[PDB]
């Protein structure tokens, strides 16, 4: 606020979808060319994800869609309550 | 944000001149994989003009500095550099470096006359 | 801040995991007995979810764990970019 | 937050006395499925003391008001009620109603002496 895209790192319990949103919003706010923003995405998006999501994304291999990446990482982090609350 | 940065190398030059900016990282024997240079002129947002990643040494530049500026990193000294050639009055700004998770430095002023 | 638990409603694009977190945090902050908080969860959690998540949760039927509910709703909302950004 | 609320029925009573609070909803022919009463005494957080849901008419109460207060809703008048029997000095507070998505009312003061 302003935040550098270099500093966006996924929290240990932050859902990967929340991290993708924060990464996108921070990169959108950066005053930079599209070429520089694309290099930042290629260099930082997976690299700054948390260890559990990096493990999953490494196993997916290159060329996944963002939908495939978010579906693969959906179970990491987020709410800690897993049992029948209801 | 633990690693501390500090820029040097700015000054007043005539159009067509050259400067070499240095950014010294302290607080670690190492620097983050990605580092960048930002340009900030009065009344404007900071602009991400050059970046580098360790390992493959890939770099990227804003179109306004292509063919004139070069970003390099020396991990044996913990210094990031910006070689600025063929300076233009529109390059006048405060220049700041950044590393992932680092604190911000005080920047260095570059003033280009004509 | 303070917010009443009666007012927590899932956004149209808000991930269900984000809504569950906001619901939990708001209910935790409410000054009320555990009995009243349990009635609020039973009465409001699914009822105040967005239409897509209510459709999915209705199809799951009663007695699901919160993990099953969050897994079932994972594809709703969140980041809109689905293609290969990389 | 569109539906507007407004409480009435408070006042000064002796311990063991009774009051009936009313909460009139305006801005719609309808009231939300869940509605609640909050108690707010000076220096304390607002406390959720009673709630009701339409359809099955299920209610829930804080332990401090069980067997003494009753929440009811009249959807033919758009009024939520709180019957307060066997009042105690510790019930002294501002009382506020709430509906999902509604604005807050100004509340009604209940003061119980002894």
């Amino acid at each position: 606020s302003p935040t550098s895209i270099l500093d966006i790192r996924q929290g240990p319990k932050e859902p990967f979808r929340d991290y993708v949103d924060r990464f996108y919003k921070t990169l959108r706010a950066e005053q930079a060319s599209q070429e520089v923003k694309n290099w930042m995405t290629e260099t930082l998006l997976v690299q700054n994800a948390n260890p559990d999501c990096k493990t999953i994304l490494k196993a997916l291999g290159p060329g996944a869609t963002l939908e495939e990446m978010m579906t693969a990482c959906q179970g990491v982090g987020g709410p800690g309550h897993k049992a029948r609350v209801l | 944000a633990q690693v501390q940065l500090v820029e040097s190398g700015g000054g007043l030059v005539q159009a067509g001149g050259s400067l070499r900016l240095s950014c010294a990282a302290s607080g670690s024997f190492f620097m983050s994989n990605v580092m960048a240079w930002y340009r900030q002129a009065p009344g404007k947002a900071r602009e991400l003009i050059a970046a580098i990643r360790g390992g493959d040494m890939s770099t990227v530049y804003d179109d306004s500095v292509k063919g004139r500026f070069t970003i390099t990193r020396d991990d044996d000294k913990n210094i990031l550099y910006l070689q600025m050639n063929d300076l233009k009055p529109e390059d006048t700004a405060m220049y700041y470096c950044k590393a992932s998770g680092s604190s911000w430095g005080q920047g260095t002023q570059v003033t280009v006359s004509s």
